[PDB]
């Protein structure tokens, strides 16, 4: 419920870099990772889950992308980290996605 | 332990270009973002107004719209102000002219043209009945009224205001 | 019923509860409900400000202070440009620009 | 463009495939040559210019149209102070084979529209 | 002492005269009736000078800006007609020379 | 509307720059400074900061709820 | 009709009896003075020339910059006669400099009699 | 990147409606050549020029 579609979003969270120096030459690319869904082996999982409950408006940011691998990780998160969105009082999203 | 600047400075190997985005340039500008904000009864009455008669002698170091500007002095505040036009340029009194003081009158009277006309008098700068320029104050005030006037009277509380804008010409 | 107990104007549409409470003001010829509605839209006014200040309290805040700023830090700017088109030699000869100046 | 100029986006190359300085500044958008001979946009060309020097300067160039503070030579030679060719151009780079082209190109930001004629 | 204190003020802000005596004062007047009661109780004023060579005239806690405003086309010689010997001694003050316009 | 998050021309991420550029001008740097203090060499990426227009702003004045 | 156009003018300077919208023509060769109060004429601000310096001075600049400040207004600048709405048909009979600088400015004077300016 | 004074208070700064982009005019590959433009792909991959369109349809 950002004032920001989904698109807009999604787009933004590609465009986010991912500290992939090393994992990158162990993944499979997906298209040719023999598993139905995503799996820790071709994917990175993401979450973000952010809600605006506070009168200030709250910045989404990079730092809001939660890994479930602690080697690919957005790299402002290892300086300032990347917005992608604003989010005003009682606005939030959640959205879960893959690398 | 000693511990001089000079010496601070030398600790360093090599730490100390150019500063040439600054320069004024009276083709070029800055930049512009977004903002939030852009473009009854008789007893109150005498408290009211006994109050802006009180309050206004209180200390003021404000102003109401950007409380940025520091006061510097305060100017504390009937009449018939005769108008004069432009281009005839009438001296009514002594200070459009050279001299400081009257050289030729004493006692600027505002005596009456006549019997029927208390406004319309005929103010001149003249002593006598004699050598003087005839400005008729013409009841000019009649559609021409007002204005409030008021002056430092030992900054004291009172009104000067105009009852007409009566204004002579050449008679 | 709802309305009874719970109260409206803090609503999102404080707008709408000032421009209600001033035809409220309007429609009266007594001035005790005029004065009535007088204090209330005021402090309904000072309450949407304070929230809108709130909710304006950060990053809101930071760019209002930085375009009130970069205005007159431009017009700064501005000013000593000006006394730097003082300076000579900051034209060429070779007809870069052309004004008229018959007769 | 804010100058007359419009076309259909042609084809679209990577960043891989666009020339570049030499710095890996590649263009965003190329215009062919063509379009300015005949039509005289040259406000266009000092747009370029100018937005080149805004970009570097640091703020944002006046082109209010009569202000004879502004002229090209002015321009010109502040574009020079940054290290650029004084009208513009510069040594790109083919994209596919990476050998310099041998002539210079004028490139530079400049303010495109996209129109809401979508194919 | 001989100094130029003349004001325009508007209707709404016209200040009385003379100064508030209770022998003078009377009721007669009552949003509507909100502007109406403000006439002859708001409305003796003050003028400061900032320090920007701006003024206001404040009438109490309330702040109206002035300029002193040029008004050469009607530079009358305001004067104390005080109704004096005939039609007033018309005392030579301040040549009134402006059109001074309090407004927010 | 809000900060890219990548330099369209070249790729550096100027999406993580904002905040922090809008906080170097309020420490009245200079227009450029800001961007030679945040690391901005290119022009290409210079263009990404001194153009945007943070629309975000205003969109979020408007309310969803409260 | 040498009286009449300055009083007018002042007048319409002053605000007072004629609002800034009415335009005075004065056709010279003709001796017809018309005056048009009515609605949907077209017109335009215009900076007044006088002798040749403007009236449009540093006191007005100075004010108007630190305009809401002090609450001045564009509409000081009108009813301080330093800015006139003159209209097409008014637009037949100003002299009308393009800026002060260039035009009013002692050269080989082109006609030295600007009525108005530019803005 | 480069405005009049004008389009100050046409309030376009605020209301903008397109890119500054670092345009070159070259011939290059010929597919941009009778009032053509060659864009960037990965430009637009990053967002260069993206849009939406808003189709609204109303029934009662
Ligand atoms: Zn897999
Ligand atoms: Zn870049």
């Amino acid at each position: 419920s950002s004032v920001l579609h989904d698109e807009f979003i999604a787009h933004r969270l590609g465009l986010i870099p991912l500290t992939s120096d090393d994992i990158v030459d162990k993944l499979q690319y997906s298209r040719d990772c023999t598993c139905e869904e995503f799996c820790p082996e071709c994917s990175v999982e993401f979450t973000l889950d952010v809600r605006c409950n506070e009168d200030q408006t709250r910045h989404v940011t990079s730092r809001d992308l939660i890994s479930n691998s602690p080697r690919v990780i957005p790299v402002t998160s290892r300086q300032d980290d990347i917005l992608i969105v604003k989010l005003r009082k009682g606005q939030e999203l959640r959205l879960r996605a893959y690398a | 332990v000693l511990l001089d600047p000079a010496d601070e400075k030398l600790l360093e190997e090599e730490i100390q270009r150019s500063q040439q985005h600054a320069k004024v340039v009276p083709w070029m500008r800055k930049t512009e973002y977004i903002s939030t904000e852009f473009n009854k009864d008789r007893d109150s009455q005498i408290t009211a107004i006994e109050k802006t008669f009180e309050d206004a002698q209180k200390s003021i170091s404000q102003h109401y719209s950007k409380p940025r500007v520091t006061p510097v002095e305060v100017m504390p505040v009937s009449q018939a102000m005769i108008r004069g036009m432009m281009d005839e340029e009438g001296n009514q009194f002594v200070a459009y002219f050279l001299p400081v003081e009257e050289t030729l009158k004493k006692r600027k009277r505002d005596q009456e043209e006549e019997m029927d006309y208390a406004p319309d008098d005929v103010y001149d700068y003249k002593i006598a009945r004699e050598y003087n320029w005839n400005v008729k104050n013409k009841a000019s005030k009649g559609y021409e009224e007002n204005y409030f006037f008021i002056f430092r009277e030992g900054d004291g509380v009172y009104y000067n205001e105009l009852e007409t804008r009566v204004r002579l010409s050449k008679r | 019923e709802k309305e009874r107990f719970r109260k409206a104007p803090p609503n999102y549409a404080m707008k709408k509860t000032q421009l209600l409470k001033e035809k409220a003001m309007a429609e009266d010829l007594g001035d005790q409900d005029k004065a009535k509605q007088i204090q209330d839209q005021l402090n309904e006014l000072e309450e949407r400000a304070e929230a809108l200040d709130r909710q304006r309290t950060k990053n809101i805040s930071a760019i209002s202070y930085i375009n009130q700023r970069n205005r007159e830090w431009n017009i700064v700017e501005s000013e000593k440009a000006l006394v730097a088109e003082s300076h000579n030699m900051k034209n060429q000869q070779m007809d870069p620009f052309t004004r008229r100046q018959c007769k | 463009s804010r100058h007359g100029q419009k076309g259909t986006c042609g084809i679209q190359y990577r960043q891989e495939d666009m020339p570049f300085t030499c710095e890996g500044i590649t263009p965003d958008i190329i215009i062919n040559p063509h379009a300015i001979p005949s039509r005289m946009t040259i406000g266009h060309l000092i747009e370029c210019l100018q937005g080149k020097v805004s970009a570097n300067k640091g703020e944002i160039g006046d082109a209010t149209p009569f202000n004879d503070a502004v002229n090209v030579q002015k321009i010109s030679n502040l574009l020079s102070d940054y290290g650029y060719h004084l009208r513009g151009n510069e040594v790109l780079y083919n994209g596919f084979t990476g050998r310099k082209i041998t002539s210079q190109i004028f490139i530079g930001p400049t303010y495109y529209q996209r129109l809401k004629h979508m194919v | 002492g001989n100094d130029l204190y003349f004001v325009k003020l508007p209707n709404f802000l016209s200040v009385e005269p003379r100064p508030f005596d209770p022998q003078y004062y009377e009721d007669e007047f009552e949003e509507e009736g909100r502007t109406r009661l403000k006439l002859k109780v708001e409305n003796n004023a003050r003028i400061v000078k900032w320090s920007d060579g701006s003024m206001s005239l404040h009438l109490g806690n309330e702040v109206f800006d002035v300029y002193k405003a040029p008004l050469q086309g009607d530079h009358n010689h305001l004067f104390i007609r005080q109704g004096t010997g005939l039609q007033g001694q018309a005392v030579f003050k301040t040549k009134l020379t402006f059109r001074p316009h309090s407004t927010d | 509307m809000i900060i890219p998050v990548r330099c369209f021309t070249c790729g550096k991420i100027v999406g993580n720059k904002w905040e922090a550029y809008l906080g170097l001008l309020q420490a009245e740097y200079t227009e450029g400074d800001a961007l030679d203090a945040l690391g901005l060499k290119r022009y290409c990426c210079r263009r990404m900061l001194l153009a945007h227009v943070d629309l975000i702003e205003k969109l979020l004045n408007y309310a969803p709820l409260e | 009709p040498e009286q009449l156009m300055n009083t007018l003018r002042k007048l319409r300077r002053q605000m007072d009896i004629i609002v800034s919208e009415v335009s005075m023509i004065r056709d010279i060769r003709e001796r017809e003075i018309r005056i048009y109060t009515d609605a949907g004429r077209i017109c335009r601000p215009l900076l007044i020339v006088e002798k040749q310096k403007l009236l449009l001075k540093k006191r007005h600049i100075d004010q108007l910059k630190e305009r809401e400040y002090n609450n001045y207004s564009w509409q000081d600048l009108v009813a301080s006669g330093v800015v006139e709405y003159i209209d097409t048909l008014e637009e037949e009979t100003v002299m009308l400099a393009m800026t002060p600088d260039d035009l009013q400015e002692k050269e080989v004077a082109y006609c030295s009699t600007y009525t108005h300016c530019e803005i | 990147l480069v405005t009049t004074r004008s389009m100050e208070y046409l309030r376009f700064r605020e209301l903008p409606a397109g890119i500054n982009s670092i345009v070159a005019i070259a011939s290059y590959t010929g597919y941009n050549q009778e009032d053509s433009v060659i864009m960037n792909r990965s430009a637009v991959d990053r967002g260069f020029f993206r849009s939406v369109f808003y189709r609204s349809y109303k029934e009662q």
